[PDB]
């Protein structure tokens, strides 16, 4: 008893008000929800931002999913002083979301569009991918730097 | 621990990028010929340049 | 399977770093196989220090075919080429 | 509840007997509680998690140092946060990190 | 030019519509700013010949006049005053117009680039010199973000 | 209690301005005197007496425009509807659909309380004229169009997707995707094979226009 929700949405660990050097107190909740926090009174949801790019795909779109990797990516390098130009990261995003997804850089994201058996198996689970590739009589064509 | 780590990181992200070039037309393509950016980075600028 | 008129042409009208890396292997390549050359020469035998000399003379007798995603293609001379 | 016999000393449970009884039985002895207008009530108390104030920053309590940060145009700044690690070879020398206390722009000075 | 999403003339009214935003405006806003830096100089000296007393030419001037020079009234003081501190000649304008262009002529992309595989690097190898365990500076008690 | 019929209240409301923002922007007659009504209008003008939100007479005619016309021959009349079952069942959106087709309805927009169905997914895709879009109210209290994060998708009519694919000389395989079910093609009532003009901006590189094709 004890234990159970009775206010408050069931998905966020904890809540902490924010100063942002300013008069303004901003609040970011731990959570794994953002619509939710997008639509509850009192949040400006036009600005409402979370740094779960998987989230911000499934909520938004997948424009608001690149623009949040490449926030992300930025960000991450820009708190280790990484002078990386923009550019480089806008390509990492649009790469890994000109599918309409977004497409990791896993074994598994790797398997979006590419069809090369031999730049899988040199990339990882060599096997599967080749006994996959003579099982199903795929036609990969030599395109690839690989 | 980060020598590793970090060296699949930049081998998996060369994986994914590798077949990626300028075209003469100033887009940038996969090796498939489908369109990831129509000029790059929106400026078509050279980040060394 | 088409090539786009001289006339008209949309790619750049300056010659690439890959594109004059690849003018300078396939001249020297050519000397190097005892192709005739159209520079003085001033007693330098290594074949690649010949085809930058013709390269700055702009005496090299290739064409660039520089083909469009789209499959066409136009065709620029090394002369044309302006670095 | 947490409560125990008598006699072999036994955790006590509620049972329903004829009549609905919530006699405190005890199981592996002849032990019988019944209830008779008698209330047995178990109390423990809970935490009031108070409120919890803003995080702000405590930016005072970090090691400051002399050092001009690369957006200097930008912004004037003669300060930066700094800590060392030693994230190279044991042959090469430390490594710093900075932070301008007028910016926030970060960077390894090395 | 920007034409039109169907291949049509603006109609001067909707030229930035921002439904019309195409290729090619960067290149705008490259130039748009080379007036407005020519224009902070053009400007610059106009505030010192006003501050001077003599007519600061902003504008071009019109009028039945307008052929004179309107630097004549001008004792022959102010006017070598204004040319010691701001002198401004057009063929320094004309090099830096023609230096600028050149450079972003050269800044631009060179077709077959293996600009992916140098975007992969670029962001790689600043990711070889952080330390996968967050370091924080001591003090700051701030919330533990990976 | 009060104080869930006054959130519920609010929260409606912010639904129906956002749903009346979308049908607006996919371009069709409706102006701010209808978009921008006051919480108080709308609730002395959609909720009654005792003060329970009736979600029956909201359910408005949508009508194309001039320009939105002219530049899309086919597109007919809108309808947005309202549900009030938590659950929906068989019943409620047979009928939908029974009134979508007796009064010759291009598209219809069904936005329920809080779930749908298991079995609506196998009755909802049965109309050949028109097509069924499926929203919920929790789902759409804020419109993500408005998000700083997301550029301004534009929608390209068939003249505008051939001339794009003639001026890159491409195919659609080679267009990046946009997926169907995605947030702002559901917004926009993107279908298969729709090229989507977006706007993006870049703190480094300005404003400029990529292009998406639906799946
Ligand atoms: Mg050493
Ligand atoms: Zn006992
Ligand atoms: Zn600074």
């Amino acid at each position: 008893l004890p234990d159970v929700v009775v206010k408050g949405l069931p998905d966020i660990s904890r809540a902490v008000i924010n100063i942002r050097d300013d008069g303004k107190r901003e609040l970011l909740v731990e959570g794994y929800g953002l619509r939710d926090v997008m639509c509850t009174d009192g949040v400006i949801g036009s600005r409402t931002t979370t740094n779960h790019v998987l989230e911000v795909f499934s909520v938004l779109g997948i424009e608001a999913a690149r623009y949040s990797i490449i926030r992300e990516i930025n960000y991450t390098m820009s708190n280790h002083g990484m002078s990386v130009d923009p550019r480089h990261i806008q390509l990492l995003g649009d790469v890994m979301t000109y599918k309409g997804e977004v497409l990791g850089i896993t074994r598994f994201g790797l398997s979006k569009m590419r069809d090369s058996v031999l730049q899988l198996a040199s990339f990882e689970k060599t096997t599967d991918h080749l006994f996959d590739a003579a099982f199903y009589m795929k036609k990969d064509a030599v395109e690839g730097v690989s | 621990v980060k020598t590793a780590e970090t060296g699949y990181m930049s081998r998996r992200l060369m994986k994914s990028l590798e077949d990626l070039s300028c075209q003469y037309d100033n887009t940038v393509r996969t090796s498939a010929n489908g369109i990831v950016q129509f000029t790059y980075g929106g400026d078509g600028l050279d980040p060394l340049e | 399977e088409k090539a786009i008129p001289k006339d008209q042409r949309a790619t750049t009208p300056y010659m690439t770093k890959y594109e004059r890396a690849r003018i300078l292997g396939t001249r020297a390549l050519q000397i190097s196989m005892n192709a005739p050359v159209f520079v003085d020469l001033e007693g330098e035998t290594d074949p690649l220090r010949i085809a930058m000399k013709e390269l700055a003379e702009k005496k090299i007798p290739l064409v660039i075919r520089r083909y469009l995603p789209d499959g066409s293609f136009e065709d620029w001379s090394v002369e044309e080429l302006i670095v | 509840m947490l409560s125990f016999c008598p006699s072999c000393n036994n955790m006590l449970l509620i049972t329903s007997g004829d009549s609905g009884v919530y006699t405190l039985a005890c199981r592996s002895c002849p032990y019988e509680f019944p209830i008779e207008g008698i209330e047995i009530y178990d109390r423990k108390k809970l935490p009031r998690k108070e409120v919890d104030d803003v995080l702000g920053g405590g930016w005072d309590n970090v090691d400051q140092t002399k050092t001009q940060c690369p957006n200097y145009d930008t912004c004037g700044g003669e300060s930066a946060y700094f800590f060392q690690l030693q994230i190279r070879s044991a042959d090469e020398p430390m490594t710093t990190f900075y932070k301008c206390v007028n910016c926030g722009h970060r960077w390894k000075e090395n | 030019v920007r034409y039109d999403n169907s291949g049509c003339l603006v109609k001067r009214e909707d030229l930035n519509k921002a439904e019309y935003v195409d290729q090619y405006d960067a290149e705008r806003d490259f130039y748009h700013s080379l007036r407005e830096y020519i224009n902070g100089k053009a400007t610059a000296l106009a505030n010192l010949r006003k501050s001077r007393g003599m007519l600061g030419l902003l504008e071009p001037p019109a009028k039945e006049l307008q052929g004179i020079d309107p630097d004549e009234t001008v004792p022959d003081n102010v006017k070598t005053s204004v040319s010691q501190l701001y002198r401004i000649s057009e063929k320094s304008v004309r090099k830096f117009l023609e230096i600028a262009l050149f450079k972003y002529r050269k800044a631009r992309l060179e077709p077959g680039t293996a600009i992916g595989a140098i975007g992969a690097q670029s962001i790689g190898e600043p990711g070889t010199q952080m330390t996968l365990k967050t370091f924080h500076f001591a003090g700051v008690a701030s919330m533990n973000v990976t | 209690m009060d104080q869930e019929n006054e959130r519920n209240i609010s929260r409606l409301w912010r639904a129906f301005r956002t749903v009346k923002e979308m049908v607006k922007d996919r371009g069709y007659f409706i102006t701010q005197e209808e978009v921008e009504l006051p919480l108080e209008d709308f609730k002395a003008k959609y909720c009654d007496s005792m003060g329970r939100p009736q979600r029956k007479m909201m359910s408005f005619q949508a009508n194309p425009t001039e320009e939105s016309i002219s530049k899309f021959p086919d597109m007919g009349s809108l309808w947005v509807e309202f549900c009030d079952e938590p659950s929906v069942g068989v019943k409620t959106m047979k009928t939908f659909v029974i009134h979508i087709q007796e009064k010759n309805f291009q598209t219809g927009i069904f936005v329920y309380q809080n779930n749908i169905t298991p079995s609506a997914m196998k009755l909802v895709p049965s109309i050949p004229p028109a097509t069924i879009e499926t929203f919920n109210e929790a789902a759409l209290v804020v419109n993500i169009t408005h998000h700083e994060l997301v550029p301004k998708h534009i929608r390209l009519s068939s003249d505008e997707k051939r001339e794009l694919l003639k001026r890159y000389r491409l195919k659609e395989s080679q267009l990046p995707r946009i997926q169907r079910a995605d947030p702002v093609a559901l917004y926009l009532g993107l279908k298969r094979g729709e090229v989507v003009k977006i706007i993006r901006k870049s703190e480094t590189s300005g404003r400029y226009a990529s292009y998406r094709i639906c799946m």
